[PDB]
DNA sequence: ACTTGTCGGTGGTCTGCTCTAACGTCACGGCCAACCGATCGGA
């Protein structure tokens, strides 16, 4: 399918979820994961999405199944996830009209439209 | 008493060397753990602790040990 | 074990003059197979004469779950062991040796083939530490350890304690006598958790033929198109690129029909037939 | 199976070692009944699911085969068939002895029929069967008349 | 029992690899003929196999054989659904064809029947709903249970039955109580009292 | 990575639709990415992804009754993604800070956004 | 689950959550007035057998006056 | 309506026939632990050549570990010259 | 005295059932049956009613496929099915097979029946 | 340019196999205890 799709679908899956996830359950259960050659390519193109995934910012844990099983799988906190309350709104304004004027550094111009981007996704 | 009975019945015990032997006396209670109420609110026993004077002797060289072991509730 | 020693080396040697080698003569044939059975008959004669430090071994390990000839047989096999491995030359006595192999074989078997559900023996050794440390805390202490102090004493976190306490548990028998008389069993008070309730089979059937008969007033189109991304037709559903594929239609129309039927079906008039199913 | 109607007789006999082996789905070959942990049952052993059939319902050990439409195959890495799981009461395994073993029914009891058959005493079969005495099995009269 | 034959089994099979003395070898064939004696019929020779408190183990032989075997216990006879149980008293005004039946009992006995008959009568839209309706005893289940209990005879049992007359079929009657109304005359077929 | 800025635009997007009762197609066109060619690609893909088994009532729902683009199911993704340590809210929070400006916002605005930011990160 | 069982949950909008429920109800043919709770937790020190974590006992009180098939002597 | 699939015919060492359903796509091997718990090679001419297991410790092995050629073969010449001694004097 | 009816009252139409052979558990602390002993199978035999008698042993215990197909034609009101075989006898069966014993059940032919259905 | 599959590596835990050299050498923990009739193996 896509690797966007395949991020998007795993993002859910590991929210969505209440214990620990193991790798096996995630290559069938989670899609775009079933079309790999052998578990080899499997295993490194999943390993290779958790290190995008937490380089990202997403809280990716991994820990055990539970207490009476050795099987170790992976969540995502989601209280750790973001923080929902804001504050004022007249002074979140006079900060985006000020978030970026005249910066030229790509990795700057990125953050501060990410920043903007997530404050809008948590209101204005 | 029968604690008292049972420990004179066993309180030679020897090997078939005849080397080493061991010995049990004055059995003690200590107070109660807990009060019957307690005991049945929180779904315990009621005992007491045992305490029984053990003694070691070693007949080749005459060296003996005392020690006053806890046999339980 | 001279003897033993000398069969083995005329064995080995007459293998390898058999294949690959010369014509031996043929008192030097008699020798060698005279050799080998005298060696055979040396191991046979040592190990007969030494069956009776394993029965001494054994006795000590009685009631411990196996039983006294099984516990005398794997005392065979590590008395087995221990004249294979035995060496002369050291001027040490048998029995110290034979002694060895003997109690690791009856300890190795004993923490093997003793339990229902089999635990392995690294663990096994766990749990006679474990058991072996509180009973010296108990003694210590004077009362009944709690697994804070199992954890200082054992270098291990205080939450492994309770799965090797859980992992201790052996199961107990069907078959033992509830009451004072002998016709009830353990047996007979255990329910079967997977047999049919009989009411929620009806109430299934039920179930399908209302929800034909709702989704028996749409169109075709969307009917096929439920019935595929939701397995209602045989036994599996589908996923959007195989429907559009097979009705020769992007996923994004799929996934629009599919949107607009859910609507359709949220409305009153098709759920609350279906609401008292659920 | 249905129609008991249809029952016209039930016979009983003896079971010889190849009635045995044809009852049979595979033979166990290890003491053990559940994994300590997994707490699923082990291979080869006495709830072996290869041989006495699934757990669950149209699923395999190692779970490739997970679907009704996978009815009558057997899975090629665990060998477990997809089936109901109401086939491990119609199953059964056997054990093959190294060493032969009489039927305790046919020699311990009143009157011993191997007794009445051989023309043995009953303490001499308890003997010869334990373990505590030889018996001739056959001797060679005409080579001894000769020499 | 398996374990233990399996093992001696295994266990004779290394042996005679291993290429071990004849006394060996012996007496773990003894062991192993012992183990499927033990199986088969435990306790005809030798002394029985126990387990933990000294409790002899159950073999096939046992479970076929006794009042307890399979036979007598599984076979011959059975527990059945559709069935309860409760205390006799004694209804003078009944006739010789009826029984006093608890509402509560009834209701139990004729669940299934209840459920039809209040879909039917539209009281409930479907099953499940005539379910919770029947456990929750709604107000108008009463009534639907007076319609499906007439003409529908029900089997008195008293135990121990001696004689045919120890099972009679009767005319259930709704009753307030929680105690079975019997006829007095038919107490001497059941060799019954109301004490 | 072209694509972690995808995929960090749609977590944030499927929050802001849903905070933002019945929003217009101009307004998600014009604020999350100037074109808004690539914003019914971007739904349409977002359509396809939901809760394992992806069935109905498990991928995340829409009305595209007109321009307002609601959503009705969301498969858990309700809040946005939080700010990363140092990267965005750093920089965020040393230009709010560091500004050349004499005071317009300073009594209420400024230093009110500055302590409300460093409390929530 | 179910192919219907999933369809009725889409339309009714109610997740399945891979929890069981089994909650303590009162037998059938009981009843009565709740007159004490006792509860018992492993966080706060309570000696209870390994594995459990909770424990609560509930006690129901009841009133029964004469009626047919009581049995007096 | 069923998945197709083939039928595998496999044989033991003492004459033994076993058929074994698989599916189409999958990877039949070429020995299987049949019914009688036996293992069986598939019957084809062109046999896929499964790995070869090396005989485990022996007796031998041991004793020529823990001991040398050259007392080995002294002990053998004095046990030789012994029995040599005992047969023609 | 300590015997009244509200502890004494039990009734059952359907509820939990046994492992080995799948017969109605016992007791009123487990929702359970009635047993229908032999006494009463003599009686029944002796009153000369066959099908009540087939039917309790049957269709009310043992018939796995029978419980079912009978509560959903009570439920649906058609008519009652035909019985089929108890579990106890398959039970039975194996238990005696599993005594090197060689029990099969033949037909009028003179072929043996399988007990695999399913 | 980004992805992706084959290759190769470090470190950790669970599981199984092998070895340890003073001398040591032929099991217990325990009833059974009715009371009748039938029957096979001894004397
Ligand atoms: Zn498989």
């Amino acid at each position: 399918v896509s690797k966007v799709e395949r991020l998007m679908n795993l993002v859910i899956a590991l929210l969505s979820t209440r214990t620990y996830l193991p790798a096996e359950k995630i290559r069938t259960t989670v899609a775009g994961y079933a079309d790999s050659p052998s578990d080899e390519a499997f295993s490194r193109m999943f390993e290779r999405d958790k290190n995008e995934l937490r380089d990202l910012g997403i809280p990716l844990e991994t820990g055990r199944v539970s207490k009476w099983d050795s099987t170790e799988g992976y969540r995502i906190n989601r209280d750790s996830y973001a923080l929902p309350p804001i504050g004022l709104t007249a002074d979140e304004a006079a900060a985006v009209a000020v978030a970026t004027q005249l910066w030229q550094s790509p990795e700057l111009v990125t953050a501060t439209q990410n920043a903007v981007l997530k404050l809008r996704a948590a209101g204005v | 008493g029968g604690l008292e009975e049972v420990l004179a019945e066993l309180s030679p015990i020897e090997d078939f060397s005849g080397s080493m032997s061991l010995s049990f006396s004055d059995p003690r209670f200590d107070e109660v753990k807990a009060s019957v109420d307690e005991c049945k609110d929180k779904d315990m026993t009621y005992a007491a602790p045992l305490f029984v004077t053990a003694e070691f002797i070693n007949n080749n060289t005459g060296e003996i040990k005392s020690q006053t072991v806890f046999m339980g509730d | 074990a001279k003897r033993i020693e000398a069969g083995l080396y005329a064995t080995q040697k007459l293998a390898e003059l058999a294949e690959k080698g010369e014509k031996l003569p043929v008192q030097q044939r008699r020798d060698m197979q005279w050799i080998c059975r005298d060696g055979d008959r040396a191991k046979n004669h040592l190990l007969e004469a030494n069956l009776r430090l394993v029965v001494s071994l054994a006795k000590r390990y009685t009631g411990r779950g196996m039983a006294f000839l099984d516990l005398i047989q794997e005392g065979n096999l590590g008395l087995i062991r221990a004249v294979e491995k035995f060496d002369y030359t050291k001027g040490y006595k048998f029995s110290t040796y034979a002694t060895w192999w003997i109690r690791q074989a009856i300890t190795r078997a004993m923490a093997d083939q003793a339990r229902t559900i089999r635990i392995p023996v690294h663990m096994v050794e766990v749990i006679n530490k474990l058991g072996r440390i509180q009973r010296e805390l108990l003694q210590d202490l004077g009362r009944e350890p709690t697994p804070e102090e199992l954890a200082k004493e054992m270098d291990i976190t205080p939450e492994k304690v309770l799965e090797i306490q859980q992992y201790a548990r052996e199961p107990i028998s069907l078959d033992q006598t509830i009451g004072d008389e002998g016709d009830s069993q353990l047996g007979d008070f255990i329910e079967d958790s997977e047999a049919v309730v009989a009411v929620d089979a009806v109430s299934f059937t039920l179930l399908q033929d209302q929800l034909q008969s709702v989704l028996e007033t749409l169109s075709e189109r969307e009917a096929g198109v439920v019935r595929l991304r939701f397995g209602l037709t045989d036994g599996q559903p589908r996923t959007l690129d195989e429907i559009g594929q097979v009705y020769g239609v992007t996923r994004e129309r799929i996934r629009q029909i599919e949107s607009k039927t859910m609507s359709k079906l949220r409305h009153p008039s098709r759920s609350q037939v279906l609401r008292d199913y659920l | 199976m249905l129609d008991v109607n249809f029952f016209d007789e039930l016979r009983i006999g003896l079971a010889t070692a190849d009635d045995i082996r044809n009852w049979s789905y595979g033979e166990v070959k290890k003491p053990e009944t559940i994994n300590y942990r997994t707490l699923k049952p082990e291979k080869d052993g006495l709830f072996c699911e290869k041989i006495f059939g699934p757990t669950r319902d149209w699923e395999c050990y190692c779970g490739k085969y997970k679907r009704v439409r996978f009815k009558g195959i057997i899975c090629e890495r665990c060998g477990v068939e997809v089936t109901r799981a109401k086939v491990r009461r119609e199953r059964m395994g056997h054990i093959e002895l190294a060493a032969p073993v009489t039927h305790i029914w046919y020699f311990k009891g009143v009157p011993s029929r191997l007794g009445y058959l051989l023309d043995l005493a009953p303490k001499d079969l308890e003997k010869i069967i334990y373990f505590a005495a030889y018996v001739i099995t056959s001797v060679d009269d005409e080579m001894r008349h000769n020499e | 029992l398996y374990r233990r034959v399996i093992n001696r089994n295994n266990r004779l099979k290394r042996l005679i690899d291993l290429g071990a003395p004849e006394i060996i070898v012996n007496n773990e064939k003894r062991m192993l003929q012992e183990s499927v004696d033990a199986l088969f019929d435990n306790g005809r020779r030798g002394r029985p196999v126990t387990g933990p408190g000294n409790r002899p183990l159950k073999s096939l032989s046992d479970l076929l054989k006794g009042k307890q075997g399979r036979f007598r216990q599984n076979l011959l006879g059975k527990r059945v659904d559709y069935s309860g149980r409760s205390v006799i008293v004694v209804g003078p005004q009944l006739k010789l064809h009826q029984c006093g039946l608890p509402k509560l009992m009834a209701l139990e006995l004729f669940k299934p029947f209840v459920m039809k008959r209040l879909v039917d009568l539209n009281h409930a839209q479907n099953i499940k709903s005539a379910k919770r309706m029947v456990e929750r005893q709604r107000p108008q289940v009463w009534d639907v249970l007076e319609e499906v209990i007439a003409e529908h005879p029900v089997l008195l049992n008293r135990a121990p039955t001696l004689h045919r007359l120890g099972i009679q079929a009767f005319e259930p009657q709704l009753v307030e109580g929680k105690a079975i109304q019997l006829h007095p005359l038919v107490c001497e077929a059941f060799n019954a009292d109301f004490d | 990575s072209q694509v972690s800025t995808r995929l960090v635009r749609l977590l944030n997007m499927v929050p802001y639709f849903q905070a933002n009762p019945k929003v217009t197609r101009a307004e998600a066109a014009a604020a999350l990415g100037v074109t808004g060619k690539q914003l019914d690609a971007d739904l349409d893909q977002l359509w396809m992804c939901g809760l394992p088994g992806y069935s109905p009532g498990d991928l995340i729902d829409f009305d595209f009754v007109g321009d307002t683009i609601e959503v009705t199911f969301s498969a858990g993704v309700d809040h946005p993604l939080r700010l990363t340590s140092t990267e965005a809210t750093g920089i965020l929070v040393a230009l709010r800070a560091l500004v050349d400006v004499p005071g317009m916002v300073d009594p209420e605005a400024a230093r009110s956004a500055i302590a409300k930011i460093e409390s929530a990160v | 689950l179910t192919p219907e069982e999933r369809l009725l949950r889409a339309i009714f909008g109610e997740k399945a959550r891979e929890v069981r429920d089994t909650s303590l109800k009162v037998p059938h043919g009981e009843s009565g007035k709740v007159i004490g709770i006792r509860v018992f937790s492993r966080e706060d020190d309570d000696e209870l057998p390994a594995g459990v974590n909770e424990l609560v006992r509930v006690y129901v009180a009841q009133k029964r006056k004469i009626s047919d098939g009581d049995k007096l002597a | 309506d069923l998945a197709p699939r083939q039928v595998a015919r496999y044989r033991t060492d003492n004459g033994e026939e076993f058929d074994v359903p698989f599916a189409d796509d999958a990877e039949i091997p070429g020995t299987w632990l049949c019914r009688n718990g036996l293992e069986g090679t598939l019957i084809e001419g062109d046999v896929p050549e499964p790995k070869k297991v090396k005989p485990p410790r022996t007796h031998w092995d041991m004793l020529l570990e823990r001991r040398s050629v050259e007392e080995l073969e002294e002990l053998l010449k004095e046990r030789l010259d012994l029995i040599k001694a005992k047969r023609r004097g | 005295l300590h015997h009244l009816v509200d502890d004494k009252i039990h009734a059952r139409s359907t509820g939990p059932y046994s492992m080995i052979t799948q017969q109605p558990l016992g007791g009123k602390a487990q929702f359970g049956g009635q047993r229908f002993g032999e006494m009463e199978c003599w009686a029944m035999q002796a009153y000369g009613a066959a099908y009540t008698l087939q039917e309790l042993l049957t269709i009310k215990s043992d018939d796995t496929v029978g419980r079912v197909k009978v509560y959903e034609a009570i439920v649906k009101g058609e008519n009652i099915p035909e019985p089929g075989i108890p579990e106890s006898f398959k039970v039975l069966l194996k238990e005696l097979q599993s005594l090197c014993l060689n029990v099969e059940v033949l037909s009028s032919d003179g072929a043996a029946i399988e007990m695999r259905d399913g």
